[PDB]
DNA sequence: ATCAATATCCACCTGCAGATACTACCAAAAGTGTATTTGGAAACTGCTCCATCAAAAGGCATGTTCAGCTGATTCAGCTGAACATGCCTTTTGATGGAGCAGTTTCCAAATACACTTTTGGTAGTATCTGCAGGTGGATATTGAT
DNA sequence: ATCAATATCCACCTGCAGATACTACCAAAAGTGTATTTGGAAACTGCTCCATCAAAAGGCATGTTCAGCTGAATCAGCTGAACATGCCTTTTGATGGAGCAGTTTCCAAATACACTTTTGGTAGTATCTGCAGGTGGATATTGAT
């Protein structure tokens, strides 16, 4: 008895993705094959934010990933602030940023 | 009597809360706020403080977002100081109009 | 008492992979769990319609295909195409 | 149940340093005096417009009281979702 | 050869009951096919929504009408909630 | 037999609108009263549209609706307006609109 | 000889345009850009009528609805005449940018 | 007398479509703006339409290819189908 | 002011592109009737967490002062609007053919269904640890001179 | 540039909130295995409707001229930043109690057929007409003097 996860060789559940989609009222069926690709899809995405947050987590001199440093991943980076350009991560704040002409002198 | 001169203690703060993340209204009066408007929606309603919360984290991140929009607005009218036309016509823009 | 599910297990699991020294607050947590469903949610949607507009009853990992090309930008959609062939692939000659 | 205090004009507990606060953090170096009043009113539509569904939302559901949720999909309807809260 | 079903005759109805003497272009007809479509949609998607959030699996006149009240502006929700509440009701009464 | 339109006191068609609810996977189940309902509303907007949209027509000296005329009603009235703020309707045009720093200087 | 300000048949113009729905562009040049685009992402396509169509209405009404933008961010900062840096900003407070 | 395609976009042409704006006044520099706004909005249509068209298997790009696809970047279109 | 160029308005005319009425038809809804499944309200009640309150901790309101920003004024020079027409691109329509779409086909893969194993969630009790917030104390940054 | 007020930056430092750790259980997943139905791919083909092109149409490239707009410069006036000062309001920890949510019982309403009737779409054909352009003539607008 092999998960359908090792028989893909993924660490997201296939199972738990095959069932939500039946519950979820997409179509009438589902292929076998379907929640297989999705389930590596959102894997390969929270593969690609924690690698990018763990980066602002150890730039900051901490151990633990907290919310801003989702917030620096994904506004550091074109995709991901694109894909999630509509999307409010609660406690993250903002990138520092302050537009030149309000600078002093010259 | 020392000063800092206008527009320095600015920057300052402009530097410490780009820096942080914590929400910067203080908690009861946002919370009553929002008592308020419901109340008038419909009467007798209790929140979940995590919806208060929720709520809280929206509006400052929307806010937030709305004076960066708004200082692009006064810079372009070769301004340094936003003013309600600004927020005007980023609202308009934006589709909230 | 009832069970409520989410994708940490798994977060974590993906986070040991990457960064093997590095934790969690459950709070970033709550958002890896959000941004997960987000995205589910989206996937299923745009494949749900796509097979309306086909006039088909089956959502197969094609239509996931297509809804990933609709839903990623270029450089996410191109490796997400590849992760999820493979994982097809793999899981076809598996049983 | 006795009693239970009457709510007004709480939009002034939206203060002028919270506001100006809020500024800084959009990086902004200057502010016209009439920026407040003007806020205060801005914010008070984007609260309106999110607790109606919200509450909307509650009150299909038969419940007293507002949830996370109520409000997670509340700004989901609106494009403005939230991470962090269940949703 | 095969089906395409539009809301034209019915919108055609309608028209003159509102205006019997005015008619209507080809193309006019087809935004307003477009139109009845896209708010189909709209209030189908989110009396779906209603009804998974609470754990149901009907769609009742009870969620359209939530729907309606989340999807239109103020008095156009107000008129279509008591134009759909008044259908309901003739429908009822009706042998 | 008596078709539900009729029962209803509509125009629009019931059976259909149930039908597409159905096989719209929207969810397990359908209501009877849902399509009713639906139905209703479908018409009621139907018959807002057409009034300004006639009205627009009869301005111009015109007895068939063109997408001009559809396009005048929606953008006229504030509450159509908000409700197709993100719909484009072909060969609509705009409304007559000059800023007024624009107009010459009398 | 005669002839007419600078503006007064600008003015003249926009009241036209403004009375008509026709498309503005002509034709074919805009299918030939169409089809060189689309070429870079399937080869050997062919195009419906429609479908250009379709596409020509989207493109134009998205571009005069941005040139209302472009106009009053040019008016913001108490100009007449609109400017790449009027559509850059009514780009990125749209959130295009 | 070879030319771009995007030149194909004239200056008369994109001066109607400012007119139709409401804009009276128009600087020189706008015209090239102009034209590679349009391209940016083209490619982002047109990519999404052509990946309707693959997943029907067909070689042509149909209205509704086209209409599904300003859909879903939130530019829906009413007069040619669905 | 007058005056003339030229745009604009309107009444009337009319051919035809596009709207509409009608018949015969058929596949396909939409409806009627009878057998069967189940979703969800109600009714009871465990128990989370919300409203509420007393004490403790720190941000807000206010007035004074003046730096420097905004908005008005003026001006010159640059830059876009207007202008007329034949070159040349687009539009129009006429014609072969590509492929979309309609039809039939047949099986790989879909759902269903029932015992069989596994596991993700919680729940109760325990020890562990990253870092926030306190401190002092050396190194900038800023603004007067 | 030099001096001095004050913000800033670490480095270390104790408490502890929140995170991680097991031991035990378990309801509901998820898997396994077999019987039953079917979606859609595959293959053939008819006929739209699409790319092409010849002849016709009519919009735009072009360079000149200068009106009037944009942006630089200058500056008075006053608004908004900074900071001192006095103290109210929020934050934080503790506690009876509303309503959410968990479980189970039971029926009104919905699905599932199959069969019976109809309606909405197409298609062939002929029939009809609103109004886009064209004309012709008065009248308004704009710009020159
Ligand atoms: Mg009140």
């Amino acid at each position: 008895a092999k998960t359908r996860s090792s028989r893909a060789g993924l660490q997201f559940p296939v199972g738990r993705v095959h069932r939500l989609l039946r519950k979820g009222n997409y179509a009438e069926r589902v292929g076998a094959g379907a929640p297989v690709y999705l389930a590596a899809v959102l894997e390969y995405l929270t593969a690609e934010i924690l690698e990018l947050a763990g980066n602002a987590a150890r730039d900051n001199k901490k151990t633990r990933i907290i919310p801003r440093h989702l917030q620096l991943a994904v506004r550091n980076d074109e995709e991901l602030n694109k894909l999630l350009g509509r999307v409010t991560i609660a406690q993250g704040g903002v990138l520092p940023n302050i537009q030149s002409v309000l600078l002093p002198k010259k | 009597p020392h000063r800092y001169r206008p527009g320095t203690v600015a920057l300052r703060e402009i530097r410490r809360y780009q820096k942080s993340t914590e929400l910067l209204i203080r908690k009861l009066p946002f919370q009553r706020l929002v008592r308020e408007i419901a109340q008038d929606f419909k009467t007798d309603l209790r929140f979940q403080s995590s919806a208060v919360m929720a709520l809280q984290e929206a509006s400052e991140a929307y806010l937030v977002a709305l004076f960066e929009d708004t200082n692009l607005c006064a810079i372009h009218a070769k301004r340094v100081t936003i003013m309600p036309k600004d927020i005007q016509l980023a609202r308009r823009i934006r589709g909230e109009r | 008492k009832t069970r409520k599910e989410s994708y940490a297990i798994y977060v974590y699991k993906v986070l040991k992979q990457v960064h093997p020294d590095t934790g969690i607050s459950s709070k970033a947590m709550s958002i890896m769990n959000s941004f997960v469903n987000d995205v589910f949610e989206r996937i299923a949607g745009e494949a749900s319609r796509l097979a309306h507009y086909n006039k088909r009853s089956t959502i197969t990992s094609r239509e996931i295909q297509t809804a990933v090309r609709l839903l990623l930008p270029g450089e996410l959609a191109k490796h997400a195409v590849s992760e999820g062939t493979k994982a097809v692939t793999k899981y076809t000659s598996a049983k | 149940k006795r009693h239970r205090k009457v709510l007004r004009d709480n939009i002034q507990g939206i203060t002028k340093p919270a506001i100006r606060r809020l500024a800084r953090r959009g990086g902004v170096k200057r502010i016209s005096g009439l920026i407040y009043e003007e806020t205060r009113g801005v914010l008070k539509v984007f609260l309106e417009n999110v607790i109606r569904d919200a509450v909307t939302y509650t009150e299909h559901a038969k419940r007293k009281t507002v949830t996370a949720m109520d409000v997670v999909y509340a700004l989901k309807r609106q494009g403005r979702t939230l991470y962090g809260f269940g949703g």
